[PDB]
């Protein structure tokens, strides 16, 4: 399945365990969409660990009924038992509406411009591939980073 | 050329107002005159309220059903 | 030689039944339910369905003839009140899977716990009455809703389910993606284990509420 | 009663009861909870509506 | 030639087959063919092909199947939350009994459960028509 986006510098077609030697084109597209979606989620997730840690910590409450304040919620793992559960179900809703607002045009994820969410493509193919590979490499690194931040949070109390 | 069901052949009645609607009865005879509107003559085991067990039906009101069988009208 | 009756003097008969459109019309467009025109085939397709084994005979074991009731629907009220064997097999395998999960759930909860604690026969009613960090009820219920909204068994009630009964397409780790692997045998083992787990769960439920009914608790 | 009526498909047998057959059916009726169900599921108790008189006509024009 | 009863029956069949098709057309004008009577309203066909047409759901006919599915699930979640937080958890009866007021959010949300039911019905209707 080489010559598809993802093979750039330090390894070519990487598969040590195969999982794509079958050549199933439908299987690869679903894996590609999953790989990119995870990265895209993880990249925002890594931003979500850095920013509330150092600063920001939105002024306000985020739960007026429970009297919680954004500052009260601990950053990192401990939040998911401290963020009011109504908040998490609504995050799933805001994801869902964009899961049904980011419609798929062709075979693999698309139809949003560079990150513009009507923006148009990068036109020049050299930039089309370079940016697409940049998204994949960044997404994979963030995937490895966020689990590392999960492990670091567990190892050393708070997120850092 | 014979027309209608054969003699002695069971037929299911399709006349909605007939006392034997959807019942079955042996064909006594079929009148062969094309001018007769209700040539098929059918006799039944169950008499109607007028104590009459036979009636003449039209060519389009008998469908040549099988024999009744045990405990079946 | 019997003369052929012309179409002018032919008969309507009673092939037109209450389960189908009349002289010329279209039936009411019901949403997901018994749809389309039913046809009698339950018993026949029941004799080709797998699941029969040597414990009880070796042919299609159905005393009480529960399979045949779909075929009888036409004789009774001419309405498919009784499900087709396809729906019966969907219920078969769904109960089997749910029981195979639920039995080891009963065993594990009596010996394991997570960070509320309340018996096994009152675990759900407790969880449905004391939410503190118990969004797990919401997550489990939404998983169930999505799963049998997506995998609602088409028109299995009248025997016209395009999906094979119990085939949700859930074969992640290629366990029996082999061309046959005697897939009949793997399905048979699944059905046998599901029936065994159904009997186990029934035994536990009847024993907890009828003391001393089943040997051991 | 149903067994006797099925086995005597005649009006003459209802006024002049065939006593041997009548008592045979009466003794045979003990297995009704099984025989009746076996007839229900095997299509031997009920009859399709298109074989008995449905009722008075409600339309034609 | 003499008119046999079969020929009369043939004329009956021909006349009925022709006239039943003719009366459906725009050239019979019977009171049973008015709007609000048997025929569908002009621009709003309800049932075609034995399937609920998109015009059944009224102003929602332009909505996408995905949009209706999202609205259905969201309204189900919100309405079920309102009902459970009004009846069993966080009861409002004692609070309003002592001179308080209802949590208006709960009352507004709880009305979104049947709305969600009909919304998911509309989602299925849209999906059937390919919209
Ligand atoms: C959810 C996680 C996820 C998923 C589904 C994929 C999926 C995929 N990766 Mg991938 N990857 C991931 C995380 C993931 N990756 C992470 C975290 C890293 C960093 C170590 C990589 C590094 C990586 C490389 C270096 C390559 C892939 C490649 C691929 C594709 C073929 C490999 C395969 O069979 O997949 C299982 C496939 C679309 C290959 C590719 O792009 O094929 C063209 C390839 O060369 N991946
Ligand atoms: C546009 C519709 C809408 C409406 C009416 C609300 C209304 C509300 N949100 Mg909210 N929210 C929305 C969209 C909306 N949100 C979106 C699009 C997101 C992004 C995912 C969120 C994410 C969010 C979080 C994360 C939380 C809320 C919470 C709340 C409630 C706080 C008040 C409280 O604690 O009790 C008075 C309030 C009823 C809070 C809540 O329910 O806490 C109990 C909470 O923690 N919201
Ligand atoms: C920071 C690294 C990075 C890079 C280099 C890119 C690069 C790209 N993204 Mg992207 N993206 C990123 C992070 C990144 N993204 C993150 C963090 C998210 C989560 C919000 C997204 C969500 C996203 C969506 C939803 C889409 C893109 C798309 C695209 C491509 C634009 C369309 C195109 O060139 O072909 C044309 C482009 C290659 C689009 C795409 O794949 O094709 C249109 C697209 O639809 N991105
Ligand atoms: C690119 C991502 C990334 C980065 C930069 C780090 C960085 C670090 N890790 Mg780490 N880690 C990662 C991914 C990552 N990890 C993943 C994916 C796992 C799961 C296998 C771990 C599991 C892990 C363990 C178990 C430990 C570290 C430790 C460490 C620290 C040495 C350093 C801060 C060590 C540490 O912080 O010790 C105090 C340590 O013991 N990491
Ligand atoms: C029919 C299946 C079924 C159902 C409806 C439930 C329902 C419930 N379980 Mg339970 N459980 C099950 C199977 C099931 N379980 C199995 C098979 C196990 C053995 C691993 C457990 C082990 C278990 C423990 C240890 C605890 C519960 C608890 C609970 C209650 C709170 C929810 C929770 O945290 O579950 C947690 C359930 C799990 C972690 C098991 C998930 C395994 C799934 C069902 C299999 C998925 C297979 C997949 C393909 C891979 C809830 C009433 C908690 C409770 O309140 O105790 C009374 C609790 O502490 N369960
Ligand atoms: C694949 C998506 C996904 C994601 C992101 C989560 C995420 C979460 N689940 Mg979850 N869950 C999922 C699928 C998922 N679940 C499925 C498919 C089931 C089976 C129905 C469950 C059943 C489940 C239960 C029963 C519970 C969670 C809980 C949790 C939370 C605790 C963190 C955790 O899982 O520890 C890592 C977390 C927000 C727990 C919770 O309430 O957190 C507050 C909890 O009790 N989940
Ligand atoms: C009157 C009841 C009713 C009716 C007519 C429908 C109709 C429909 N539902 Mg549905 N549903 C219902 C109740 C109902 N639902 C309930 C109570 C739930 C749980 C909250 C759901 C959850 C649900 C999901 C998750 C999905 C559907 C879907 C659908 C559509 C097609 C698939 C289908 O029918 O399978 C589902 C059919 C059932 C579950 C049958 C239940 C209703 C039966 C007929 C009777 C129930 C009442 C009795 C107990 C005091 C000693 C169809 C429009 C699918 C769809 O496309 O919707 C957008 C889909 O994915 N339903
Ligand atoms: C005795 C246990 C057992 C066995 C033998 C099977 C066997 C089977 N299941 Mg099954 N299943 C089971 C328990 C079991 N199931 C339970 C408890 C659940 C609930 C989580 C499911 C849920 C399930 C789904 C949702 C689906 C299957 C499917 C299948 C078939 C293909 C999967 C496969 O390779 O088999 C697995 C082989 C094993 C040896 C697994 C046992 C490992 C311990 C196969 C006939 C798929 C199918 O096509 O159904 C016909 C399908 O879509 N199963
Ligand atoms: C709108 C649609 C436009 C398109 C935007 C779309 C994303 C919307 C997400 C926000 C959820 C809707 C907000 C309703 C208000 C609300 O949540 O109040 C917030 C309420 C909490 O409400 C507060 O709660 C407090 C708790 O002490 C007190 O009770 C307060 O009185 C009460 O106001 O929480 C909820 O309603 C939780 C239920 C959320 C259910 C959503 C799950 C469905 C997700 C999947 C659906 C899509 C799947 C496909
Ligand atoms: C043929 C074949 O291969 O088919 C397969 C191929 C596919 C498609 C790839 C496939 C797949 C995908 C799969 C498997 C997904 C796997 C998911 C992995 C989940 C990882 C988890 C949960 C990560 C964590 C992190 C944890 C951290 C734990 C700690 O913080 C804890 C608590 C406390 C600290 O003190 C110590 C700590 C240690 C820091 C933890 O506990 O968990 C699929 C579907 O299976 C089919």
């Amino acid at each position: 399945f080489e010559n598809e986006l993802g093979v750039q510098a330090p390894t070519g077609f990487f598969d040590p365990l195969g999982l794509s030697s079958d050549g199933s084109i439908d299987n690869f597209k679903r894996r590609r969409a999953s790989e990119i979606k995870h990265g895209r989620v993880a990249m925002l997730a890594t931003m979500g660990y850095m920013t509330p840690e150092i600063t920001g910590k939105f002024p306000g409450y985020l739960s007026y009924s429970q009297s919680i304040k954004f500052a009260d919620v601990p950053n990192g793992l401990a939040a998911m038992s401290k963020v009011p559960v109504l908040g998490w179900a609504q995050v799933a809703a805001y994801g869902a509406v964009c899961e049904l607002s980011q419609d798929q045009s062709p075979g693999t994820p698309g139809a949003a411009g560079d990150f513009g969410f009507k923006v148009i493509t990068s036109e020049d193919e050299e930039t089309l591939k370079r940016k697409l590979n940049s998204e994949l490499a960044n997404g994979r690194l963030a995937m490895m980073a966020i689990i590392g931040l999960f492990f670091q949070d567990g190892l050393t109390g708070g997120a850092y | 050329p014979w027309v209608g069901p054969k003699k002695g052949s069971w037929v299911k009645i399709l006349r909605p107002e007939s006392y034997w609607f959807q019942q079955r009865g042996q064909v006594v005879n079929v009148n062969q005159k094309p001018e007769v509107k209700y040539p098929v003559t059918v006799k039944f085991d169950s008499v109607n309220y007028a104590n009459v067990n036979t009636n003449g039906y039209a060519l389009w009101e008998v469908i040549e059903a099988p024999a009744p069988g045990p405990g079946e009208v | 030689x019997x003369x052929x009756x012309x179409x002018x003097x032919x008969h309507p008969k009673h092939m037109l039944v209450a389960g189908v459109r009349g002289y010329e019309m279209e039936w009411q467009p019901i949403p997901g339910d018994a749809v389309k025109y039913p046809k009698p085939n339950s018993e026949e397709m029941f004799k080709t369905m797998i699941g029969a084994d040597v414990e009880t005979g070796g042919e299609a074991w159905d005393p009480l003839g529960f399979h045949k009731l779909f075929d009888r629907n036409f004789d009774f009220n001419m309405l498919p009140v009784y499900p087709h064997v396809q729906w019966l097999r969907e219920a078969e395998i769904k109960h089997g899977r749910v029981c195979m999960l639920a039995f080891i759930g009963c065993f594990a909860q009596a010996g394991y716990h997570i960070g509320v604690q309340p018996d096994w026969s009152k675990a759900l009613a407790e969880c449905y009455a004391s939410p503190t960090g118990a969004v797990g009820l919401f997550q489990i219920s939404v998983l169930i809703g999505w799963i049998e909204g997506k995998n609602y068994n088409g028109d299995a009630w009248v025997g016209m389910s395009e999906k094979e009964p119990g085939d949700l397409g859930f074969d992640p780790a290629g366990f029996t993606k082999n061309p046959d692997f005697d897939l009949k045998k793997a399905q048979l083992q699944e059905i046998k284990n599901g029936r065994l787990a159904m009997v186990g769960c029934a035994s536990i439920a009847a024993n907890h509420f009828i003391p001393g009914s089943v040997p051991l608790l | 009663g149903r067994s006797y009526l099925i086995r005597t498909n005649d009006a003459a047998k209802e006024i002049n009861i065939d006593v041997p057959l009548a008592v045979t059916c009466m003794a045979s009726g003990f297995s009704w909870p099984v025989a009746a169900w076996q007839e229900i599921v095997n299509g031997e108790m009920a009859v399709p509506n298109d074989q008995i008189h449905n009722g008075g006509p409600w339309n034609q024009s | 030639y003499t008119e046999t009863v079969a020929d009369e029956r043939l004329f009956e069949q021909v006349y009925l087959q022709y006239t039943s098709e003719y009366l459906k057309g725009p050239l019979y004008w019977h009171p049973d063919k008015l709007q609000g009577w048997l025929p569908d309203y002009p621009g709003t066909p309800m049932i075609k092909e034995g399937k609920y047409t998109s015009h059944v759901i009224g102003n929602l006919k332009a909505f996408s199947s995905n949009e209706l599915a999202f609205l259905s699930m969201l309204f189900f979640g919100v309405g079920l939350y309102g009902n459970l937080q009004f009846n069993f958890y966080d009861p409002q009866w004692a609070k309003v009994d002592a001179g308080g007021f209802f949590n208006v959010s709960y009352i507004v949300e709880s009305f979104l459960l049947p709305i969600s039911f009909f919304m998911h019905i509309a989602c299925y209707i849209q999906r059937q028509n390919g919209k």
